[PDB]
RNA sequence: AUGUAUUAAGGAGAGUAUAACUUAAUUUAUGUUUAUGAUAGAGGUUAUCAACAUAUGAACUCUUAGAGAAAUUACUUAAUAAACGAAGUGAAUUGAAAUAUCUUAUUAACUUCAGGAAAAGAAAUCAAACGAGAUUCUAUGAUUAGUGUGAACGAAAAUAGAGCAGCCUAUUAAAAUAAGUAAAAUGGCUUUAAAGCUGUUUGAAUAUUGUGGG
RNA sequence: UAGAUGUGCAUAGUUAAACCGAUCAUUAAAAUAAUGAAUAGUGUCUAAAGUUAGACCCGAAGCCUGGUGA
RNA sequence: CAGUCGCGUAAGCGGGGCAUAGGAUCACAAGAUACAAAAAGGAAAGAUCUUGGAUUUUUGGAAAAGCUACGCUAGGGAUAA
């Protein structure tokens, strides 16, 4: 989120890391479709390789 | 026959009330001494606590000055202190604190406990009974001892005495080399009245049973399920791929 | 008397105990077999030394290297193959796939890199199946094929064939699509299975992928070829022709 | 010797009921249970013939105000060892059957700083086309990859066990997301040539709508 | 109850190595032309051993670091 | 044995010299081989085969001068006073 008065892009409120065990502790209580939009989303992952490939 | 028969009995009145059938390779081996050794042996290795522990040259407190010139005194030449040769110098290959267990395959160490236990079952030294193995104690003892009219002196002093008049007339009891009970669980009564009597026997709980424990009394009570139970655990020279475990010719009559 | 103080180990078990240094009458007395005053009596030899006269292997040097970088197939031969399903230990009628060939014993206790057919006993192979391998001889395709069964050769890798064996991977002799008309379908898939499961991988390498792109291993990737097409990713078939 | 639990500043001088400890050197009170305990008497020096639990009086001098030849002077309700930890500096014996690179060795030692522990720590991390998900401790991986003329030195991924915790609104008060920085040349360190540390001289970019590190 | 999990060795040989595989390697194309290599392992105990550790025991002169003493 | 060349009518001979007197590995360099390529495509650095430069002349392959009558230690007394 690049600040507006700064011009400075803040790092995300949760990393890369932090990021992937929420998607792997919200999915075994069935609680992915509440998350945001993420990389490490296990939807996400697999509709990025079958729409690009390798 | 493949199949050997195991009597159960009540054991108060040790009377037959079922049949059961097991496997000739559960209660039927042959009485193998070399194996039979080596688990006894490698039980004693792992209760072994192996903590005794020397000082070396490279241990034994002081200062590693020499003691004497290399040459000019005309004694024997010395270096530092702590060598062996010196009074307090420490022992070069003492004992030290290091592990004595050995290793037995599962299938070895199976092997050896059911043939302990076909050598009791062959002499006549296993004796089965059914479930709920309990000394059968007076109920007006039981009720007073419950109640604390009675004293620990009293209390103890009772159970010596019925415990020993009890297993004479078995013929159970020291005067016979002795019994060992093996129960699934704990069970007051017994664990308790062959404490205070020792000498007419001993009470185990069926994890606290080693192949030497077997092998260590006259004769062997063990519960049905206890049984059951324990050659169902040392089968697995067998169970690879079932045999006779526990399956009942005679029913008990209710 | 008593069973306890009447056991022992046989005889053929128990071996002379040589204590050193303990007396002439022994045989291992004064010198305790090292001889008289030599550099063997006194310290230690370093045991790569032979006097000082160069090794052959730095008169001669190291001959080549070691590929660090090969599979590490776990072989399996047809002759033994016949065998695990005439003792019913092998399903014919369901595909045999590598869970079923790890779980099974024929192949050992050993996850290695992957499984390769070979043609051991492939006269008196006469069993229809429907077998899934990593690899496969070119004696051990046409064997299977003879018997009127079905092979295929998927990639595999050490860690995808120990979730096969876990089940947290699901089989598949089919390699993933790629477009925007499948995510609708594969993604489909996905949320119906209830549980996490990880993905086979793909070749990545033009090696790996090249191996399963020919029609002579029956590479999964094969249907991707045309009659004509070559697997090479690189060279091409010429043509013939005066021109 | 190992394990478990608890605790986190140590010593000396002199004096004193010679089991009793500080010039008060055997203080004074509470509650409970007392032979079915706990684990119908004699006895205050012919003593402490009562254990547990909770309180309580007193507790000198030096180390340890300043000075000095510590336990003195002179004043005053002046007061904190060792081992363990991090960083800095950094050998030699030893092995290579000599010996320079190397090994011994990010060792011993010393120096500073800090606490009951310290350090480290929630990825500019590893993986390889599948994915894992902070740090620390133990083993395997591993006499392995690799390095080196050699002698030798020596990972990581991963697995198992001990513990488990995440966050910035940090449960104790901190960022308006980082510029002489990343990086380059050169001199060294570490090391496999990468990554990492560094003196000198120089010197960037602004987010997956693909900017920056690996 | 049910399913999974936890080092390793062997089951296939061959070459420097992969491909390959009861066949493989050299033969600059291949081919019985020649030559070599093919079939019970694994664990445990008792004993003897190789390797690395003080390493069967005792014994130097010396070298380095920190301190002490006029 | 395979490959393919010379000489000879032919048989056949030829893998230097009538015989006996010219050292490897490592590193480095020039050709071939197509083996492996540390995410992947290449590459670098490796691997196999052929070959070259050596008083590597201590020629099974260290880059290397003396003194001690002030000498030290461990030994032998291969005779050294
Ligand atoms: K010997
Ligand atoms: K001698
Ligand atoms: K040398
Ligand atoms: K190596
Ligand atoms: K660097
Ligand atoms: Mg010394
Ligand atoms: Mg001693
Ligand atoms: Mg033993
Ligand atoms: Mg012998
Ligand atoms: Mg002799
Ligand atoms: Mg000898
Ligand atoms: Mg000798
Ligand atoms: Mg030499
Ligand atoms: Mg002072
Ligand atoms: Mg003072
Ligand atoms: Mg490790
Ligand atoms: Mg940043
Ligand atoms: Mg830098
Ligand atoms: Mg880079
Ligand atoms: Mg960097
Ligand atoms: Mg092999
Ligand atoms: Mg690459
Ligand atoms: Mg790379
Ligand atoms: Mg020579
Ligand atoms: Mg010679
Ligand atoms: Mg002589």
């Amino acid at each position: 989120t690049k600040h507006p008065i700064t011009g400075k892009w803040h790092n995300p409120k949760y990393s890369l890391r932090r990021q992937a065990e929420l998607v792997k502790l919200a999915q075994e209580h069935g609680v992915e479709e509440l998350l945001p939009f993420t990389r490490k989303l296990n939807e996400e992952k697999l509709r990025k390789r079958v729409e690009l490939g390798l | 026959i493949t199949n050997v028969p195991v009597t159960v009995y009540s054991f108060p009145e040790l009377e037959p009330r079922s049949l059961e059938s097991y496997s000739a390779r559960h209660l039927h081996l042959p009485l193998r001494r070399d194996i039979l050794h080596l688990a006894v042996i490698y039980e004693g290795d792992s209760t072994r606590r192996g903590m005794a522990s020397t000082k070396t040259r490279y241990e034994v407190h002081g200062s590693h000055k020499k003691m004497s010139p290399q040459k000019g005194t005309g004694n024997a030449r010395r270096g530092t202190r702590q060598s062996p040769l010196m009074k307090g110098g420490g022992k070069t290959f003492g004992p030290k604190p290091r592990d004595f267990s050995t290793k037995l395959n599962k299938k070895v160490y199976d092997l050896a406990w059911r043939t302990a236990l076909s050598y009791r079952y062959k002499r006549g030294e296993l004796i089965v009974t059914e479930d709920g193995l309990d000394l059968p104690l007076p109920n007006d003892f039981l009720w007073l001892a419950g109640g604390g009219k009675l004293s620990r002196e009293l209390e103890d002093g009772y159970v010596r005495k019925w415990v020993h008049e009890f297993m004479t007339s078995l013929n159970w009891g020291k005067e016979a080399g002795r019994t060992t009970f093996i129960t699934g669980d704990k069970r007051p009564n017994l664990f308790t009245g062959f404490e205070l009597a020792g000498a007419e026997g001993r009470a185990l709980e069926l994890w606290d049973v080693d192949v030497k424990d077997l092998l260590e009394t006259g004769r062997i009570v063990i519960e049905r399920s206890a049984l059951k139970e324990m050659i169902e655990d040392h089968q697995s020279d067998l169970v690879t791929r079932g045999p006779n475990l526990g399956e009942v010719l005679v029913r008990a009559p209710r | 008397a008593s069973i306890l103080a009447s056991l022992s180990d046989n005889r053929g078990a128990y071996h002379k105990r040589i204590r050193k240094g303990r007396g002439p009458s022994s045989g291992y007395g004064k010198t305790a077999g090292r001889g008289t005053k030599g550099q063997k009596a006194h310290g230690h030899v370093k045991p790569w030394f032979q006097g000082g006269q160069t090794p052959l292997i730095v008169s001669h040097g190291r001959k080549g290297f070691v590929n660090q970088f090969a599979a590490d197939m776990s072989e399996l031969n047809l002759e033994k193959l016949q065998e695990w399903i005439e003792a019913g230990r092998i399903d014919p009628t369901k595909p045999i796939t590598p869970k079923e060939i790890i779980k099974s014993g024929i192949i050992g206790s050993s996850i290695k890199d992957g499984i390769k057919l070979l043609g051991r006993g492939k006269e008196s192979f006469k069993i229809p199946v429907t077998i899934t391998v990593s690899r496969a001889s070119a004696s051990a395709i046409e064997a299977i094929e003879a018997a009127g069964g079905k092979i295929v050769t998927r990639f595999y890798t050490k860690e995808s064939l120990k979730r096969l064996v876990e089940g947290k991977s699901l089989h598949t002799d089919k390699p993933l699509p790629v477009g925007k008309e499948h995510v609708e379908e594969i993604l489909a898939q996905a949320r119906s299975l209830k549980k996490k499961y990880y993905r086979l991988p793909d070749p990545t390498s033009r090696w790996d992928i090249e191996y399963y792109r020919d029609p002579a291993h029956r590479g999964y990737l094969s249907h991707q070829l045309a009659p004509g097409e070559s697997p090479s990713l690189y060279f091409k078939v010429p043509t013939g022709g005066e021109k």
